[PDB]
């Protein structure tokens, strides 16, 4: 359900994600690293399952950030894919891919993989 | 360095 | 080159991806599977680098599809992360993660990984 | 398994 | 260095890995799930960096298990790729891929991805 | 079909993989990069399913290469996980993880992911 | 079920 | 970066 996902969340390295879940399945907000402050803020867009299975199943969701804002351009995009498991301690558990723009010759080492856990702090 | 993390 | 991303793209298994790229970095459109029937279509939203580098590097991009529309709900979502290369044979090279909503017990086997190459042919 | 992503 | 890797280790789901590091870079041992007992025991083979960088850098390593023994055959192989970070609390942090044998038609959904953390308990 | 895995294989970037498959599931051999020089070679060890299924399914397999030999040590290791398909055009389809030994601070950016297709041509 | 985990 | 795995 949209309400539980909407809020401020944080991961183990100290990055901040702010997100609003719209009733048609849309996600929008901003992403920041632990330095905080305005510019490390980047736009994110994503989608989630607006009608989750009952059970104690999580809600599947995913989102993209392209690392360009008005102050910096890293020439790269990260996608996170994972599930929201709500309860007292609400959590979003993800795995992510970071791709960089490269020449044809260096394409074989363009993408990094990893995983992140977000703990919720506010709506 | 990358802006994803610190 | 930048706006060459707007168009119709096909992967190696017959799935179709139609996208609009906005000037400031937004990606919007629809995805549908093979078989072609008018509602194997689902909404996508994404982001891309709207000011790419001037060496021969590709354009980094990504998008998400939650697998729900008015007919089906597969309680899952896929993200594709990759890069666009133009030229006379333009293509988008990607890798993807498919996560399904599971109970905690099955969480370890929740995510599949794969790769797709889209062209305009 | 089976899914909508392909074919 | 081989000595620190050699021992009994366990992950967050309760599986057991027993491993011996040979002086030329080789890894051999057996893998078991938390049911314990003889058959869940499978052969593993792998390789590690026998001359690690000094610093507080980890030691890169990887290994394979094919899920066939004398009692069962799952028709699948898992590879773990990660690094050994030694100290008081020695840890092996990994990411893994599980591939299943499939027909050409179902090849696009053959591989699973995930990640595991091992804590050491004995040599 | 089973033992057809023993031989010499090439991926799409010119790297060569020579393997021996033992009757009971062991995989042993050497890997070397393009440029061809006699010590871009490194040792590999792995495992495969020695009693595969009787429907037209592929044979699951995997192997590791630590990137150290008598000349170089790149303080890293790659694992390939995938499956063998025989026929008149045999091939091995894989995906791989390359981990580098890092300090804790850089641990989040330690691993690269990719895909390779090996054939005997 | 898979023998990797429980 | 650069590595021995390819080319």
């Amino acid at each position: 359900a949209e309400a539980g996902i909407t809020g401020t969340w944080y991961n183990q390295l100290g990055s901040t994600f702010i997100v609003t879940a719209g009733a048609d399945g849309a996600l929008t907000g901003t992403y920041e690293s632990a330095v905080g402050n305005a510019e490390s803020r980047y736009v994110l867009t994503g989608r989630y399952d607006s009608a989750p299975a009952t059970d104690g199943s999580g809600t599947a969701l995913g989102w993209t950030v392209a690392w360009k804002n008005n102050y910096r351009n890293a020439h790269s995009a990260t996608t996170w894919s994972g599930q929201y498991v709500g309860g007292a301690e609400a959590r979003i558990n993800t795995q992510w891919l970071l791709t960089s723009g490269t020449t044809e010759a260096n394409a074989w080492k363009s993408t990094l993989v990893g995983h992140d856990t977000f703990t919720k702090v506010k709506p | 360095s990358h802006p994803q993390n610190t």
